[PDB]
């Protein structure tokens, strides 16, 4: 995409990141924390038919 | 740091028993040092104390004393060149170096207080270079120089008959006020005795070392009947490399 | 300037100081301002 | 046509190495003429002239840095001094010309609030061209733009001491001053 | 371009040397300068409400004064 | 009606009498000069010759 | 394709009849808008 | 901060308004210096009451 | 993080202008990147435990992971009638203060960070400076180009030496020495004793890595310490030098750029140090330590 | 405030910094000021850059910078040459002369007295702006201000028409010369438009350093001359 | 050395001529042969008498009067 | 030493390792590398000329040759402004000073011709000191200068104790004076403050202090017989390298 | 602007100053020789025709006997040259590069009288000479007896 | 920027106040971030690489790289001076 | 505002900054994070009291003694710096740790670092060499306010001769006009001219 984002788009994201805190270690990273909806499930293991 | 921690004080491996009135006097100290450092650089001038290339936390080892050479570095040629940036800076011969101020301004009433001042600042400069810390050995290129001149039917104290000739004439001066320089004529070495007024450049000779024998410049460290031990002990501190290379550079 | 130096001691004496004192002297104005004086013009 | 050599490894570096000083081997070739079975030639003067002038590039440039500049920074800090080492540097081994580079001197990123800083410290603006002069010899002898070093010193200071007799001397109209399509004899 | 960027008269048309004195051959341009003290003398006076014309006067008295 | 970058805009026409343009300044460092955007006399609807 | 262009289309003068039209105007034209072509990380820098 | 009218006193919800924009341009990528300052348009000698 | 960067950039830095020995950067992320399993190690077991807080006399009792992730919140119910916002400040003050709590555990186990990590960069600093050939000068000699002139300030300096002027000792001499005086004493009288006492089942346990049975986890031998003699071990600059003298430059130059701002580091540092206690000035006074240069 | 009385008493005013910056010193100083020549200005497409003089493509000066009279004359200057050096004095920053129009259409002549006198009776002060022949001077040759020019046609046209001026002619013409200023005689305004005149000048002084030369190159040929007619 | 303004245009060279833009046209700007590309600007004027670009213009679905085109 | 074929012919330091090997060590085995054989003159070539090797030659030098740290003045060398070695003042003050010791330059005006061998079996009596060691310190001590090691220190103290008095007499209350203490084992000059030898320099580099030194020449630095090599000396003069 | 304390309108039969200045030296001889300028001290030698340094070093110690011998020599040659242009020697060049370096580095902002004396060091090098005339060479002064030479 | 000193104080601009900096109150020691360094590699790459770096290998010259990777070097009249050692790309010529 | 600008971590002051942590004159604690700065053992030491001067004493701290504390590195005196400071940084182009360190640190030593262009003289210090003697004696460790109160009580009926009364000049409080012909010309105003002299 030519979006050009304004010099700060990131202050969202990023105090949602400086206080989002996780019960533990491994809720704060796994690899699912991309996925949020069934689009993004299905686009994730649509590969993976089994 | 070095740049703004005071042009005298001397930071430590500070003790930790730093008491308010151990820290607020030392401040006290510096902020007075910060207001006349920004008057030195008003008061100041073309010349500055040139430089010296050597320690001198204590005394020039086994010559001088700490006070002693503090004394005359601090005040007396710092009263020379501040005396010679009040003469020269506005009068028809301004801001060029001593070497052509003595020279235009030399041998001259009319402008008297110039050339004593010039003279004397040189004079400084030069005392100041020619000590050193632990004293050079005279260099061979040297020494047969003055084999050729005072060598008599003689063994290694050639150099000791130069020796004797310095003290002889440092002695030979009397008024206690002035400088006595080993030069080279332009034909032969000849210790040379100098009022204060006087240079070797005033006098067309090529400075290879400079004794200090001013009253003043011995007060402190022996007095004025100790001018024999230190004209002597100055040999224990001086620079016979810049001797000898000024030396070769005079002949060719 | 003569005058004002005089004045200038006599305030000291009725003040209640020494007359060498470093003293300015200010008019003050029917509006409140005030305005130093040097001379005796 | 002036094609310079395209260089190789070993061979072209024999022809190189083995090149010595050719300003000197030059000349020798310019007096050889002098001899029994030669006459002085024109042609070999010109290629002693050649030989000698190759820098007139840098060295005219340099010149207008230090003596057409107004104001140039300090020079004689790094900063400054960097702008001018890569600008000759790039001037000589003709990467740029003399026209482009003279704006990438008087356009380089010199120090914030440049005009308030210069009229505190200088009443016309046109500070005093000796730390120039040393800066610019610094460059073409920390750069091996001659081969005897004092020449580059001289030049520099000989192109500059004739300039200073010349009515407006250090003023040069920007089409003229350096390259362009119509020069000057 | 910010590189080809670009009262004393009265301190001098009142005296040549008052100019000249630290700048004959070229401007010593870090000694303090008489026509500089001079200038400063002179607001220091016409703050202290001396007029202009006299201002010029003492300025220039005291330094040949200090001449 | 547009301004360069090192080119300074226009100056403010002070007052008539332009005696205290320089006394509001008085709560300013005391030596201030004359502000150089300042001016007695700036009409833009002065016609040139 | 001599640039590398894989989606692109240049067209000059609307159409080859409206002169002038030559081989060197057609050199130069295209050479002069792939020169005035400016890159889009330059647009967004230039646009902060 | 643009508040001259009470002397650049902030009031509680100008601090939290502040206490983000100032974050908000210290957490932007292409912000190497943040200049915070006051605006006094001439109407004031404070910079933060 | 940075403390750790600061150590291992100065560390780097050293190793290179006290040695001609260049790190591997591989080996310098290494590094980092134990600290950071270091903390990742910590933080895992920190969320498995609980820090309380409560706010006015206990009356809200908030329970939190110390890493600050609110988990619980029983509270009076002469709270829920404060109003929306004081219930928001108070349960916030029982927050602040729960995090008051763990971060003070939070920093109680970062200085065993330090400490561990610290006996891990303990063979590196001890290896290229516990060795025959590491010298220094003093900080105000003027370094000339032939050697160090001499300070004129504070006379007469206390000039250490961390080494023997004796023959060799070293740390893998002392630790075999140590299972030697351990292996006499679990020979000796109080020590055979002492041994089938629980002081010595207690020690052997906590301390004996040549009984972990196999498959327990740990050292399951002995170590002795770390031995990485710089002057004495060309580290990297040979390997770079034989592969390619680019990347030999750019790793010796940066090297030497990370020892140059360590440095600049110490002389800020000491900056702020004369400013606080009363040797220097705000504001440059003393030029003639730059100018007469 | 309302009671502010006590701290007050002793309150700290701000420095002056616009006074300090203004007196610093200064790496461009200068005994006497000069203020500098206009530089070119873009005149078109067509023009390019030209000053606007007479279109010269430079900053008309003879001296910029601080150094470049000592620079030039260095070797003088480690030699010693340079410490009585009055040809590094008087010209070390010497610059051109208002070589320029200061007001060129000539908006402030005349005097504004004149105007005043520019009437119909004032054949007096009409004829010290037209030629010996009633002639105008030319507005390219003598810039008059508009005003003094309707002024002057009106009043030079009315008295002629009441036979107060000759209908031909200037009648005040020699008692007019002493206001009309005479300048190509002996002073030399530097702002002149003659040629001539600078050449005379540029020659006359010439001639005295020459003249100067001469005269110590025949003393010294009576020097080399009296020493054999007085030793041998 | 050049504006970040590349061109600037107006929609109308005239006045008299107001130029609707369908939401369609709109999104079909924002198309570059399958390349999404909010690059040009187009100020449009809504209905709501508010003026925004072409991007919340069509992430609402409303089109405006054509105000300025400019990149 | 770059492992890179088109740098070995340029033998890099060859005018330097030249320099070393005349000064450092015997004409009579050792080696010396000629601007014959390398390539631009010995010398870099000039800038316009070559199509790069000279370039990238010298910009390997330089990046080889830069210095870092922090200076005497607060500065790494290449400090916006802070300058170091202006117009050559670190070269000209050492020069002007030179390198050189009290207590070496006594010891030599004491021997002076002496063969060290003879001195040392001197000093060693039969079982007080063994002269390997009393001869290996007495070397790294004599030419590359050091601070003389503990044991030779003593022999010092005893040997030239004349000299050191000579050293010692007109001393005032407060200066210096050569006292060979070795309170603690400590040799650097500046935890001495340079009093345990006559040395202003905390810690000199060996080499350019062995450069000085063996151009003080009274050392008997060429083996031949003694009227050709002053006869041939004189003879061809001064400028005789 | 007409420089300080230099008077213009001084004649000759204005009466005789007293300032040692180049200025006054030189008016007082105009007075004094009637019409002797020598170009420097040589031209005066070359006039005097075998009158050596010392031949007049010794007039002078004896004409004012407290100066020193030395100094007489100086009186003399400083009387040449500040009725001249000053002296290109060895002597007066060593006088000044030793001088100047037992002075060491200034305290002018930049070195900047340093780097004055020092673009004077090496203005009177034989490298100068060498490059002023490979200069000159490439100008064309000369001809074919220079040639040949 | 890394030659010349200036600025590397800014990564230890912590240490103004002694105390704070011991006292670690804020994690912002770092000139951009949480650290000095934390993502030196990627996160300043976010900047549109106007000025990039492009082939910077003085392995073997500029002459040697543009002659075993290019046509041009064959040609020597053809490239002009500015662009001599350069290229590395194989120049077709269409002669329009 | 004084805890918002001296606690960024890099409080460029002026000639025109004055930090006012005048508190208790309106009835309150001083507020505003200042208060650390002013415990600064360094502050204590440098003007020892002065730490409890400013605050129960309501006085202003301005740039001089600001930087004195120790609080402040950073200083101009140039005009519109904030503009100087923006492009600036918009000619800086790269946005790398290693850039901006640089593109920034060289104009904190450009226009900010007292460089050169400065002089003790020339800025204002409300602590001046008398006052930090004064304060020192009259504040420090005292362990009340009637403390202080009585302790000063003493300061204003020790005489002008004595041992301990230092005379200090004063940057007066300027007048209103400065000038009496100012005065003369402020009052015409309040008269009518009249139409002869």
């Amino acid at each position: 995409k030519i979006t050009f984002y304004s010099d700060r788009f990131l202050f969202r994201d990023l105090v949602n990141r400086r206080e989002a805190s996780y019960a533990n270690v491994w809720e704060m990273d796994d690899p699912y924390r991309f996925l949020q909806t069934e689009q993004d499930y299905e686009d994730y293991w649509g590969d993976n038919y089994d | 740091y070095h740049a703004y921690v005071p042009k005298g004080a001397l930071l430590k491996t500070d003790m930790l028993a730093s008491s308010p009135q151990l820290v607020t006097a030392v401040f006290r100290e510096t902020e007075a040092a910060a207001e006349r450092a920004d008057r030195a650089n008003d008061y100041a001038g073309f010349f500055s104390r040139p430089r010296l290339n050597y320690p001198v936390a204590s005394g020039i080892p086994a010559f001088i004393s700490r006070r002693q050479f503090d004394v005359q570095y601090n005040i007396f040629h710092h009263d020379a060149v501040a005396t010679l940036n009040r003469h020269t800076l506005g009068t028809s011969l301004e801001g060029h170096s001593l070497e052509t101020v003595i020279r235009r301004a030399s041998f001259d009433a009319t402008q008297a207080a110039v050339h004593t001042a010039a003279a004397e600042h040189f004079n400084y400069c030069f005392f100041y270079k020619s000590l050193r810390p632990w004293g050079t050995a005279v260099p061979k290129q040297l020494r047969e120089a003055f084999q050729l001149q005072y060598g008599r039917d003689g063994s290694v104290d050639v150099v000791e008959e130069v020796k004797r000739l310095f003290t002889v004439v440092v002695l030979s001066h009397q008024e206690r006020c002035g400088w006595v320089y080993l030069v080279w004529t332009g034909k032969q070495f000849d210790v040379v005795e100098f009022p204060h007024g006087a240079c070797p450049i005033g006098s067309d000779l090529i400075p290879l070392l400079a004794i200090n024998v001013h009253e003043g410049a011995y007060s402190l460290d022996y007095g004025p009947s100790g001018l024999e031990q230190y004209a002597q002990n100055y040999f224990r501190a001086c620079n016979w490399f810049l001797a000898e290379r000024y030396y070769l550079q005079a002949t060719g | 300037t003569a005058c004002l130096d005089a004045l200038k001691r006599q305030v000291l004496t009725s003040f209640g100081m020494p007359d060498g004192r470093d003293i300015e002297l200010g008019w003050y104005l029917p509006t409140l301002d005030t305005c130093p004086i040097h001379n005796d013009v | 046509q002036m094609i310079p050599k395209n260089l190789e490894g070993e061979r072209s570096r024999r022809e190189l190495m083995s090149r010595g000083d050719t300003e000197f081997e030059a000349l020798v070739e310019f007096i050889q003429g002098a001899s029994y079975d030669q006459l002085i030639s024109g042609r070999r003067f010109k290629k002693v002239y050649d030989k000698l002038s190759e820098n007139d590039d840098t060295f005219v440039w340099l010149c207008h840095t230090a003596m057409s500049v107004l104001n140039p920074g300090d020079v004689r800090s790094r900063l400054v001094y960097n702008h001018l080492r890569t600008l000759a540097e790039a001037v000589a081994n003709g990467e740029m010309t003399l026209r482009t580079a003279f704006r990438f001197y008087e356009s380089a990123v010199r120090s914030p609030a440049y005009r308030e800083i210069a009229k505190r410290q200088m009443e016309g603006g046109a500070a005093t061209r000796l730390a120039g002069i040393s800066a610019a010899a610094d460059v073409m002898r920390r750069m091996g733009l001659t081969r005897r070093p004092m020449a580059s010193y001289f030049e520099l200071y000989q192109r500059i001491v004739e300039r200073s007799e010349a009515m407006t001397p250090w003023g040069f109209p920007p089409l003229f001053q350096f390259e362009e399509r119509l020069s000057l004899e | 371009e910010p590189t080809q960027d670009d009262l004393r008269d009265e301190l001098a048309r009142k005296s040549r040397l008052l100019a000249s004195e630290g700048m004959r051959y070229y401007n010593i341009f870090w000694v303090r300068k008489p026509l500089d003290r001079m200038e400063k003398e002179y607001y220091e006076l016409k703050r202290k409400g001396i007029a202009h014309s006299e201002a010029i006067k003492k300025v220039l008295e005291g330094f040949y004064k200090e001449l | 009606v547009a301004f360069d970058f090192d080119d300074q805009l226009h100056p403010t026409r002070t007052l008539d009498n332009e005696g205290d343009s320089y006394a509001w300044c008085a709560e300013q460092d005391p030596t201030l000069g004359p502000h150089p955007d300042l001016d007695a006399s700036f009409d833009p609807n002065r016609r040139v010759f | 394709c001599a640039f590398g262009f894989q989606h692109a289309g240049c067209r000059i003068n609307l159409k080859a009849t409206n002169n002038p039209k030559s081989p060197t105007h057609t050199v130069e034209g295209v050479f002069e808008a792939v020169k005035a072509l400016r890159s889009v990380s330059e647009i967004a820098a230039s646009r902060g | 901060i643009n508040e001259p009218k009470t002397h650049q006193a902030l009031s509680g919800k100008t601090a939290s308004e502040l206490s983000v924009e100032i974050d908000k341009a210290t957490n932007a990528v292409h912000s190497k210096l943040t200049v915070l300052e006051a605006a006094q348009s001439g109407l004031t000698n404070y910079y933060c009451g | 993080m940075e403390v750790y960067r600061r150590i291992t950039e100065r560390v780097r830095g050293a190793l290179w202008a006290h040695h001609g020995r260049l790190m591997s950067e591989r080996q310098f992320h290494r590094i980092l990147a134990y600290v950071y399993n270091n903390k990742y190690e910590h933080q895992i077991r920190f969320d498995r435990m609980e820090v309380v807080g409560r706010a006015w006399e206990g009356r809200v009792e908030v329970v939190t992971t110390p890493a600050g992730y609110l988990k619980r919140v029983r509270v009076n119910p002469c709270l829920e009638e404060l109003s929306s916002y004081r219930q928001q400040q108070l349960i916030l003050a029982a927050y602040a203060d729960a995090c008051a709590q763990g971060r003070r555990l939070m920093e109680k186990a970062e200085i065993n960070i330090y400490k561990q990590f610290l006996k891990d960069l303990k063979p590196i600093v001890m290896g290229i400076r516990d060795n025959p050939e590491f010298y220094t000068v003093p900080e105000d000699s003027v370094e000339t180009v032939g050697g160090t002139l001499h300070m004129g300030q504070g006379p007469t300096p206390t000039t250490y030496r961390t080494i023997p002027a004796a023959k060799a000792h070293i740390p893998v001499d002392e630790i075999r020495a140590r299972q030697e005086w351990e292996k006499k004493w679990l020979n000796s009288p109080q020590g055979q004793s002492w041994a089938l006492t629980l002081r010595g089942k207690r020690y052997f346990a906590l301390h004996g890595p040549q009984y972990r049975p196999r498959g327990a986890p740990g050292a399951k031998k002995v170590t002795m310490p770390l031995d990485l003699p710089a002057p004495y071990t060309s580290m990297d600059e040979r390997r770079l030098l034989k592969k390619n003298w680019m990347a030999y430059l750019d790793n010796k130059h940066v090297a030497e750029v990370m020892w140059t701002r360590a440095k600049i580091a110490d002389r800020e540092k000491l900056q702020r140090r004369l400013q606080e206690t009363g040797q220097a000035w705000h504001r440059p006074i003393n030029k003639e330590a730059v100018s007469r240069w | 405030s309302v009671y502010a009385n006590a701290m007050a008493q002793f309150a700290i005013c701000r420095q002056p910094w616009n006074e300090y910056i203004n007196l610093l010193t200064k790496q461009d100083s200068t005994p006497y000021h000069v203020e500098p020549q206009e530089k070119p200005a873009y005149r078109g497409r067509k023009r390019g850059r030209e000053g606007w003089l007479f279109g010269q493509q430079v900053q008309l000066h003879y001296h910029r910078f601080p150094d470049e009279q000592l620079l030039t004359n260095l070797t003088r200057w480690r030699t010693g040459e340079t410490v009585g050096d009055i040809a590094l004095q008087q010209f070390r920053n010497a610059q051109p002369f208002d070589i320029e129009d200061k007001d060129p259409q000539g908006m402030q002549r005349p005097s504004p007295e004149v105007y005043m006198k520019l009437n119909y009776k004032n054949p007096a002060t009409i004829s010290r702006f037209l030629t010996r022949t009633g002639h105008m001077y030319p507005a390219d040759i003598l810039p008059l201000n508009p005003e003094a020019v309707a002024k002057l046609r009106v009043a030079k046209a009315q008295a002629v028409r009441i036979g107060l001026y000759p209908r031909f002619g200037n009648p005040f013409w020699f008692r007019s010369q002493k206001f009309r200023p005479k300048a190509y005689q002996e002073n030399y305004d530097p702002t002149t438009y003659s040629t001539k005149h600078t050449m005379e000048h540029f020659a006359y002084n010439w001639v005295q350093t020459d003249r100067i030369r001469r005269y110590f190159k025949e003393l010294e040929e009576l020097q080399k001359n009296a020493s054999n007619g007085a030793r041998g | 050395g050049d504006s970040t303004i590349n061109v600037i245009e107006p929609c109308a060279y005239d006045g008299k001529t107001e130029f609707e833009w369908s939401p369609k046209m709109m999104r079909r700007l924002m198309n570059t042969h399958g390349i999404h590309n909010r690059l040009v600007v187009y100020i449009c004027r809504t209905a709501d008498n508010r003026v925004i670009d072409h991007i919340q213009a069509v992430k609402e679905n409303v089109g405006g009067r054509g105000l300025i085109m400019v990149h | 030493q770059l492992n890179e074929s088109w740098w070995e012919p340029l033998e890099f330091g060859w005018e330097q390792h030249n320099k070393e090997q005349k000064a450092l060590v015997d004409p009579t085995e050792q080696r010396l590398i000629d601007s014959a054989s390398l390539p631009f003159g010995g010398k870099i070539p000039p800038f316009g000329t070559t199509i790069g090797i000279g370039e990238r030659i010298r910009e390997i030098a330089e990046d080889y040759a830069k210095g870092f740290g922090l200076g005497p003045h607060g500065h790494s060398p290449s400090h916006d402004t802070c300058q170091y070695n202006t117009l050559n003042a670190e070269e000209d003050r050492v020069r002007e000073l030179g390198y050189k010791d009290a207590l070496v330059r006594l010891f030599d005006e004491k021997m002076a011709d002496k063969d060290v061998h003879q001195w040392a079996v001197e000093q060693c009596a039969d079982g007080e000191a063994d002269v390997r060691q009393l001869l290996l310190s007495l070397h790294e001590w004599r030419e590359r200068g050091r601070p003389p090691s503990l044991m030779l220190l003593q022999v010092l103290s005893k040997y030239l104790e004349q000299e050191i008095a000579a050293f010692n007499e007109g001393v005032p209350s407060s200066v210096p004076k050569l006292s060979l203490q070795t309170v603690d084992g400590t040799l650097s000059p500046s935890g001495n403050s340079g009093e345990r030898s006559g040395t202003i320099w905390a810690d000199v580099e060996p080499t350019a202090y062995a450069l000085q030194y063996a151009s003080q020449a009274n050392h008997s630095s060429l083996d031949e017989p003694f009227i050709l090599q002053l006869l041939k000396s004189a003879q061809l003069g001064g400028r005789n390298a | 602007y007409v420089p300080a304390g230099h008077n213009t309108l001084s004649s000759l039969r204005h009466e005789l100053r007293l300032e040692l200045t180049a200025q006054s030296l030189k008016e007082a001889w105009m007075r004094i020789s009637g019409g002797i300028y020598f170009q420097s001290a040589d031209d005066y030698y070359a006039s005097v025709d075998g009158l050596d340094a010392e031949q007049l070093g010794e007039v002078l110690a004896a004409l004012f006997p407290y100066l020193s011998t030395y100094e007489a020599q100086a009186l003399v040659q400083c009387t040449l040259d500040s009725i001249s242009k000053p002296m290109n020697t060895a002597s007066r060049q060593l006088s000044r590069t030793i001088t100047a370096e037992a002075v060491g580095l200034d305290n002018a902002p930049g070195h900047y009288t340093n780097f004055l004396d020092w673009m004077g060091r090496l203005t009177e090098t034989r490298g100068f000479k060498t490059e002023h005339a490979l200069f000159q060479f490439s100008r064309r002064k000369f001809n074919r007896d220079d040639v040949r030479v | 920027f890394v030659d010349l000193e200036t600025g590397t104080s800014l990564y230890f601009r912590d240490t103004r106040d002694s105390a704070e900096a011991v006292a670690h109150a804020a994690d912002s020691k770092g000139l951009k971030g949480m650290d000095n360094a934390i993502d030196l590699y990627n996160e300043y790459r976010i900047v549109p690489d106007l000025y990039p770096e492009g082939f910077q290998w003085k392995h073997k010259l500029n002459t040697e790289y543009n002659q075993w990777r290019s046509n041009t070097w064959l040609t020597p009249d053809l490239i002009p001076q500015e662009h001599r050692g350069r290229f590395l790309c194989n120049f077709q010529l269409n002669i329009v | 505002g004084c805890g918002v600008s001296l606690y960024s971590k890099y409080c460029a002051l002026k000639d025109a900054s004055e930090f006012i942590f005048d508190g208790p004159n309106l009835g309150i604690t001083p507020y505003g994070g200042l208060t650390r700065l002013l415990a600064r053992p360094e502050t204590s030491l440098k003007y020892p009291g002065l730490a409890e001067f400013i605050m129960l004493t309501g006085t202003s701290l301005f740039a001089g003694d600001a930087l004195r504390l120790g609080w402040t590195d950073l200083f101009t005196t140039l005009p519109d710096m904030s503009y100087h400071i923006k492009d600036w940084f918009d000619t800086t182009e790269h946005m790398h740790n290693d850039a901006v360190a640089w593109q920034l640190g060289h104009l904190l030593e450009t226009c900010f670092k007292m460089k050169e262009a400065h002089s003790s003289a020339m800025e204002r210090v409300a602590i001046t060499p008398v006052r930090a003697r004064w304060i020192e004696d009259s504040f420090a460790d005292q362990p009340s306010v009637n403390h202080i109160i009585n302790t000063l009580s003493e300061i204003e009926r020790l005489p002008i001769t004595a041992k301990q009364n230092t005379c200090d000049q004063t940057r007066c409080t300027p007048y209103t006009l400065t000038s009496v012909e100012a005065g003369i010309s402020k009052l015409e105003n309040h008269r009518l001219r009249y139409t002869h002299s």
